[PDB]
RNA sequence: ACAACAAGAAGACGCGCAUCA
RNA sequence: GACGCGCAUCAUA
């Protein structure tokens, strides 16, 4: 996601493996979030996936509905070609929004 | 002293305050952390900490603050490891999730910014601690600080811990670290797998119980984690443990079960048929246990042994089914959820081998029963046989039995489940078009439930019927499903919002099934009634309204008057206003449906007319609607419209043009060659040093631009926009030096490394250091992508007196 | 910090890099690009009389260090 | 101010040239690999020509071409390495005559680069791996196996990298129903570039490294590292198993040497100069291409020196050890960049520079007249170069 | 001081060593015969009207997707492998036509709303009239 | 036991201006 | 450096 700078992506020899998207991102691009003329297919490490990491989202991190693919630009610019897409970092915005929806219920 | 003061002022910033103040002590304690002090501070922070009547966010915050100050102080916190540890190591046996995450993060960066030594000595007196919390901490820190800089770096503390004689804690506590490792590393310990499994086989033999068993368990946990591979490592562990399975009973029994049906699915078939019948030969007898997590485990032995590929159909079929059946199906069992859960995998991956008719024709008696947990149960059971398996197997006399079941399930409810309508969807659609006989008790029953009890079962009502028209259409009938529109249609008018968006979505299922001419009720008669839902602030009737508008519009065109149209643009344009994406989405794509059917006209001054939000959410909705429209009409019919409202003073509606044009870029593609020069004095209007925010969208534009227009040869005008582009890098905004370093990257392609080269080579060797760094980042980006193409454009070099530069070999001659 | 690519990548340079560095590791990088296509190799091999084999073998001893002695 | 591309005649300049049973008859074929153009043509015992039966265009640079066959397989698959970042395995499909993609697998950026591997291609002999490697730092190794339904797979790839380090060759190591093994001429210049003094570029000698692939620990190790006297350029794989002993062959200037893991001593053999040379004696000598021909019976080697003398390596070998290395002159012919030893007395030699040539044998030049050379002899050999009177040209291309 | 433009860009792949615009056949238009040192000889031929090149165009881009190359290397990428293409047609692309599918030459014909004959036809017109 | 979820509302930034030491 | 105000960016959720 180029929105938030402090995630930090595997970068990692892709495996055989699928990645998956859930509902709330479905068409959305897993490096510059377009909508536009999916290309390619998504392959990710086998680091993760391994057990409770089967089939999980690959940005967010939901229940897989929906295949991950590449749009045409990052195709073109050859950025499919660096590792598995799938982001390790937690990420400082889910927490603390966790953490002030808990307190007030 | 003064330092201590101003620490003090700072924290109370931290704890309590506005978040700008939280966010601004942050940032200067980050600034100022070396400063400071490692010392008076740790001091100082430790005994707020070590309160037990501290709320979780100020605790969440310290936390945080302790992370900032963390890795600046490299070296600095040897001395206070012990200190920060004794006060730290409770946060990870706390059940909450995220706690737990951060504080095995934050351990494990402590370990990897401190020194094996020192903290190995600091916990070495926490081994023979009486107390067992304190024993598991010191485990689960072990675990992540040997997850951390590496098992090599641990592994002769392994040896020491696990050969200790003195006393059997420290043995367990070795086994247990050992667990930890293995269930915390994941697939990472398998170069490491031998150097474990030789240091642990020796503990199955002791005399001690909890040694025993703890070894049993940390077995299971390492063939968890080697679960494909690694039988080689475990070939000299298997006999003890057969030997073992018969000795032992009660827990110990447990935990050898659970291990050896861990490392059953690591053998061969052969190995794997000759073992699990002696482990068979023992689980039907064990199959008649009082405890629930006994029955659990033995529920998770047999469910591994059946996903073995090496135990065929037939022993399955006359062994295992005749006790399973008898023993785990009753009231009790359904009564859990652990043993629920378990039980429903069981028989699902059974049904996936034996065969789903053997499964289902002794099950569908059970939906009969009064029990409604039971009911549940077997209800999920079905429907997740046949979600996988489908229902090609399923024969006449088990399918009216199935259908029967069903309805009498869906008939009567204590409760709104959404298990029976999803179950009952998955039967129908796994049926196809076999359920023709029955599609009239479906419709009484779905119209009953629908016209009573209050709108309780309506919803549920509207789900099934939106999940069934796929079928009901299929198996060759019409009038009905338009009897049930119709009914609908009298029942749009409801109060509750949350059965209106159930009816709703429905409707639109039958609009989607069956086709737009054929509707019982004229398309002419549902827009004036549904405009006035489109005012409702609900989220799924809004969703589910917009949805069925862009549906008509797309499809249902020549019927609707372009009158109503103008009315329903008015009122989209205050329903972007919504939060989620979805139905902005929506209504961006709706707004092009419509002008492709209505002239481009009226639509296009509605949208720029709604450019002066001076709220960022609209304008954005409404320059993507612009892009949208322009690309779904013909391009030069509203490319001068867009350009004469640029003349206007105010920055907002020109940022909003330049969005759209580099959206409409980079909707169009390909099509951009032939409005390139159109563009282009405006582009160079807009890159010149005015304001940061237009030359951002400027940047953007000639990015999507020349990545649209590759391959095509155009790099006569594309050229020209490197020369107002290339003075726009020395810039310290993030945003705005990523923009111009996208528009680069994506230059680069169209217009050859050449030129980047050319351009670098200016000042790649200046005296200066920024403009050193900027050029030698913008020089690692060409080089990264393209590299063998710089072979022939770099520059001829001459040789000194001591070293060669020129290479001769291309200087040959024919 | 979305650098991975440049630090990861070997070739990539920065403020600290001196003349000498850039010269061979383009010598190098040129070396292999040679190596790689065959109609260059057949245009060195025709260019003096050697063979494939010995313009190959040739081509290793010269990546072991070019461009002289670091200062 | 718009052209059109046309093409007339098709490059006719041979790269890589392998062998094999790829249709699943009992007839050899042989696949050639143009510059950019991939060819498959067989010669007929019966009228001694050689035809082309397929040409397809892949749009690309062909880095390495290799052939296998799985674990009592009947078929060949072909691994093709290119210039593209990605590995494809090709099957033959006679009945369609056009060549069918099996799998295809991503590894990095395409082009030829110096960290992105394709340059080295090596297959395990019994056909349970495969490995590719790069010039530098980067080298990669495939497993491959078979499902119930008869159908080829493969497996995620394995790292294998090792910083400051350039690779010479990359052979597989042929062994009896055990870990897969891979030799190869790795060598070190981190030392060479940290020193100003000079003498870091000379006085280092490359090693002989192996790697293993352990099955059951889903990971590669490096077992060995000999270093070793000389500078050499390509290895040989001797036929393992239960036909000859496990080993490899570097070839050298003037010199040969075997070389084996364990308790084998190394055996060095010079090779054999042309009598009264006019050329520099100051010149070495050196191997360009190596063949093998497993008989079931005996089997042999042969090679070709920079003037295009043909040698017949024959190895003495104990029940365990290997006592001697023969040499033999057999003839002569052009330059060429690889040989095809197909079954039957069938020769292919594919020139670098002209026309291609395809020769009969006719006899295998035993009890001849000329003497030998061993390894043994004290102390430099002479041989009289004469015509060929042992090989029978039948087609020229 | 007065640079000079650039108004054809094109990548071979092999090493050219000779250049001659001249007729081949009596009765032929001017060609520019190139030979590599490969083995290959190659012509470049202007095109006679624009529906013909929009055509080739359309044929072009439809083989380029539907019709990947057989070792996974872009034809655009590796064509423009030094410097980009610029008003050249390939000609090696086009005529793969032939040994394609069937069933996917057809889709192809009625996405171009014309038939194979038809196709094959205008393929081996533009061959046979410059050579 | 290592185990991921519900809509009182939040994450990264920048450019300008007033007062005080 | 401290207490404040206004404007504006990321198809940010
Ligand atoms: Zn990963
Ligand atoms: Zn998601
Ligand atoms: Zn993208």
């Amino acid at each position: 996601a180029k929105h938030h700078p402090d995630l930090i992506f595997c970068r990692k020899q892709a495996g055989v493996a699928i990645g998956r998207l859930c509902e709330k991102c479905d068409g959305k691009c897993v490096i510059c979030d377009s909508y536009v003329r999916p290309c390619t297919l998504v392959r990710i490490c086998d680091e993760c996936n391994y057990g409770s990491y089967q089939g999980r989202c690959v940005i967010c991190g939901g229940p897989g509905v929906s295949d991950a693919y590449y749009c045409k630009e990052c195709t073109i610019q050859e950025k499919d070609r660096d590792g598995c897409p799938k982001i390790v970092n937690l990420g400082s915005s889910k927490t603390d929004l966790f953490y002030e929806r808990k307190k007030y219920g | 002293e003064q330092k201590e003061r101003k620490i003090m002022k700072l924290l109370l910033k931290i704890k309590n305050g506005t978040p700008p103040m939280r966010k601004a002590a942050l940032r200067q304690i980050t600034d100022k952390a070396r400063e400071f002090g490692a010392g008076p501070l740790f001091n100082q922070i430790l005994p707020l900490l070590m309160s037990p009547t501290l709320e979780d966010q100020e605790r969440h915050l310290l936390v945080k603050v302790i992370d900032r100050i963390l890795y600046k102080l490299d070296d600095l916190v040897r001395p206070y490891v012990h200190k920060i540890l004794v006060v730290i190591e409770p946060l990870l046996i706390d059940e909450d999730y995220y706690a737990r995450v951060e504080g095995r993060e934050i351990i494990s960066n402590l370990a990897k910014a401190a020194g094996l030594a020192t903290m190995i000595s600091t916990m070495r007196p926490d081994i023979d601690n009486m107390d067992e919390y304190v024993r598991n901490t010191t485990a689960r820190a072990f675990a992540v600080v040997a997850s951390a800089l590496g098992i090599p770096s641990l592994l002769p503390f392994l040896k020491a811990v696990c050969k200790s004689k003195k006393s059997w804690q420290a043995r367990h506590t070795g086994i247990k670290i050992v667990q930890q490792i293995a269930i915390l590393m994941g697939c990472a310990i398998l170069p490491h797998l031998r150097s474990l499994v030789e240091i642990i086989e020796h503990g199955l033999v002791d005399e001690q119980q909890k040694v025993r068993t703890i070894s049993a368990l940390a077995i299971a946990a390492l063939a968890e984690a080697a679960t494909p591979y690694g039988i080689e490592s475990f070939d000299s562990v298997l006999k003890p443990l057969w030997k073992g399975i018969r000795q032992h009973r009660g827990k110990g029994l447990a935990a050898f079960l659970k291990a050896i049906g861990y490392l059953i699915p690591l053998m061969d078939a052969e190995y794997a048929n000759y073992y699990t019948r002696e482990v068979m030969l023992i689980l039907i007898r064990e199959f008649q246990s009082p405890d629930e997590e006994m029955k659990k485990i033995v529920l998770k032995v047999v469910k591994q042994c059946c996903g073995t590929d090496g135990v065929e159909a037939n022993y399955i079929k006359t062994e295992i089914l005749p006790p399973f059946f008898k023993h785990f199906w009753q009231h009790r069992m359904a009564l859990d959820r652990r043993n629920y859960r378990q039980l429903v995998d069981t028989t699902v991956e059974l049904a996936n081998k034996v065969g789903a008719a053997e499964i289902i024709s002794r099950i569908v008696d059970d939906l009969k029963d009064e029990a409604e947990q039971y009911r549940k149960m077997v209800m999920e059971t079905i429907e997740k046989i046949m979600g996988n398996l489908g229902a090609a197997d399923i024969d006449h006399k088990l399918e009216e039995q199935l259908i029967d079941g069903i309805l009498y399930a869906f008939q009567e409810q204590t409760t709104e489940d959404s298990v029976m309508l999803n179950g009952f969807g998955t039967v129908v659609n796994a049926l196809g078009k076999r359920v023709k006989p029955y599609l009239p008790q479906i419709c009484g029953t779905v119209l009953w439930r629908l016209n009573n009890k209050s709108a309780k079962v309506r919803q549920q009502a509207a789900d099934l019927i939106s999940r069934t028209a796929v079928v009901m259409k299929t198996c060759q009938e019409e009038k009905l499903m338009g009897h049930l529109g119709v009914v609908l249609y009298e029942y749009l008018g409801e109060e509750y919002p949350e059965v209106l968006g159930s009816i709703l979505g429905a409707l639109k299922a039958i609009v989607n099934v069956i086709g737009m001419h054929k509707m019982t009720p004229p398309i002419k008669d549902l827009l004036p009634r549904l405009t006035p839902i489109l005012k409702n602030r609900h989220e799924k009737v809004q969703e589910n309204c917009i949805d069925l508008v862009g549906r008509i519009a797309d499809r249902g065109a020549e019927y609707v008057s372009a009158r109503e149209w103008m009315r329903i643009c008015f009122e989209l344009l205050e329903l972007l206003k919504a939060h989620k994406k979805a139905i902005r989405r929506a209504t961006v794509n709706t707004f092009g449906y419509i002008a492709k059917a209505i002239g481009p006209h009226d639509v296009l001054a509605t949208l720029l007319n709604n450019l002066k939000v001076q709220e960022r959410q609209n304008r954005v909705c409404t320059t993507v609607a612009i892009a949208i429209v322009a690309e779904t009409c013909s391009p030069f019919t509203v490319l001068p419209a867009l350009m004469n409202e640029y003349r206007v003073p105010e920055l907002n509606v020109q940022n909003g043009v330049l969005k759209s044009l580099s959206f409409l870029f980079e909707y169009i593609g390909e099509m951009g060659k032939d409005y390139i020069y159109a563009v282009t004095p405006l582009l160079e209007d807009a890159l010149m040093d005015r304001d940061l925010v237009h030359r951002q969208t400027a940047s953007a534009v000639v990015q999507h631009m020349s990545l649209g227009v590759y391959g095509f040869g155009c790099e006569d005008s594309l050229n020209h926009l490197l020369n107002y582009v290339w003075p726009n890098v020395f810039e310290t905004s993030p945003h705005v030096i990523q923009a111009v370093m996208g528009a680069l990257e994506g230059l680069r392609v169209a217009i050859g490394p050449c030129r980047m080269l050319q351009y670098c080579l200016q000042g790649l060797f200046h005296p200066a250091r920024k403009v050193r760094d900027v050029y030698w980042k913008i020089y690692n980006s060409i080089y990264i992508g393209s590299q063998d193409a710089l072979i022939a454009h770099y520059p001829r070099i001459y040789n000194d007196d001591k070293n060669t530069y020129i290479r001769y070999e291309l200087d040959y001659i024919l | 910090q979305l650098e991975h690519l440049q630090s990861k990548y070997i070739g990539t340079g920065h403020a600290d890099t001196t003349k000498w560095e850039w010269l061979v590791n383009q010598h190098r990088d040129s070396y292999c690009s040679y190596m790689g296509h065959f109609d260059l190799l057949n245009y060195f091999a025709i260019a003096e009389n050697e063979s494939k084999a010995r313009v190959r073998f040739n081509l290793m001893e010269k990546m072991l260090q070019p461009c002289g002695p670091p200062a | 101010m718009f052209l059109y591309n046309l093409t007339l005649q098709r490059a006719t300049g041979i790269s890589f040239a392998i062998h094999g049973n790829f249709s699943g008859t009992k007839q050899q074929e042989i696949v050639v690999s143009r510059g950019k153009i991939l060819e498959l043509l067989r010669p007929d015992p019966n009228t001694g020509k050689v035809h082309t039966l397929l040409t397809v265009e892949v749009f690309g640079v062909i880095r390495s071409l290799m052939a296998f066959r799985l674990t009592g397989g009947t078929k060949d698959y072909i691994v093709v390495g290119s210039d593209s970042g990605r590995i494809v395995i090709l099957e033959y499909q006679p009945s369609k005559n056009m060549f069918e993609k099996i799998h295809q697998e991503t590894f990095g950026k395409s082009g030829c680069r110096r960290i992105v591997p394709g340059q080295f291609l090596a297959v395990d002999p019994k056909g349970r791996a495969v490995m590719i490697s790069a010039i530098e730092k980067q080298k990669l190794v495939y497993i491959l196996n078979r499902d119930a339904a008869a159908r080829l797979t493969i497996s995620s790839p394995l790292e294998a990298h090792k910083a400051n380090t350039l690779v010479y060759h990359v052979v597989g190591v042929d062994v009896g129903f055990e870990n897969p093994m891979f030799a190869c001429l790795e060598m070190d210049y981190e030392e060479a570039d940290n020193d100003p003094t000079g003498e870091a570029a000379a006085n280092t000698q490359q090693t002989l490294t192996f790697y293993e692939l352990d099955l059951g620990l889903n990971h590669v190790v490096r077992k060995y590292s000999e270093p070793l006297e000389e500078h050499g350029n390509f290895l040989i794989t001797v036929p393992g198993g239960s036909d000859g002993p496990s080993g490899v062959l570097i070839c050298s200037e003037n010199y040969i040497t075997y070389k084996n893991f364990g308790d084998q001593p190394d055996i060095r053999c010079p090779i054999p100069r042309r009598r009264n040379d006019l050329d520099d004696p100051e010149r070495g000598m050196i191997f360009v291409c190596s063949a093998t021909h497993k008989t079931k019976s005996m089997f042999f080697f042969l090679a070709q020196t920079e003037q295009g003398d043909i040698f017949k390596i024959t190895l003495e070998t104990d029940e365990d050890m290997v006592t001697e290395i023969r040499l033999k002159y057999f003839d002569t012919v052009p330059v060429a960049a690889a040989m095809c030893v197909l079954k039957t007395g069938f020769l292919f030699v594919a020139s670098e520079f002209g026309n291609h040539y395809l020769y009969q044998i006719a006899h295998l030049g035993d009890d001849d007249e000329e003497p030998e050379f061993s390894s043994a002899m004290p102390l430099t050999f002479f041989f009289q170069p004469r015509p060929l009177k042992n090989l029978v040209l039948v087609d020229e291309l | 001081s007065q640079k000079a433009e650039v108004i054809m860009n094109y990548h071979v792949g092999e090493t050219v060593l000779s250049l001659q615009k001249t007729t081949l056949i009596p009765g032929g238009s001017e060609s520019l015969v190139y030979t590599t040192l490969s083995g290959g000889i190659g012509i470049l031929v202007p095109f006679t009207s624009h529906e013909d090149h929009d055509f080739f165009q359309h044929v072009e881009m439809h083989l380029r997707s539907e019709h990947p190359p057989l070792c996974g290397r872009d034809h655009l990428s590796f064509r423009s492998y030094y410097f980009p293409v610029k008003n050249v047609i390939d000609g090696d692309l086009c005529e793969q036509f032939n040994s394609m599918e069937p069933n996917k030459q057809k889709n192809v014909s009625e996405e171009l709303d014309r038939t194979p004959p038809e196709v094959s036809k205008k393929l081996e017109d533009i061959r046979t009239r410059y050579a």
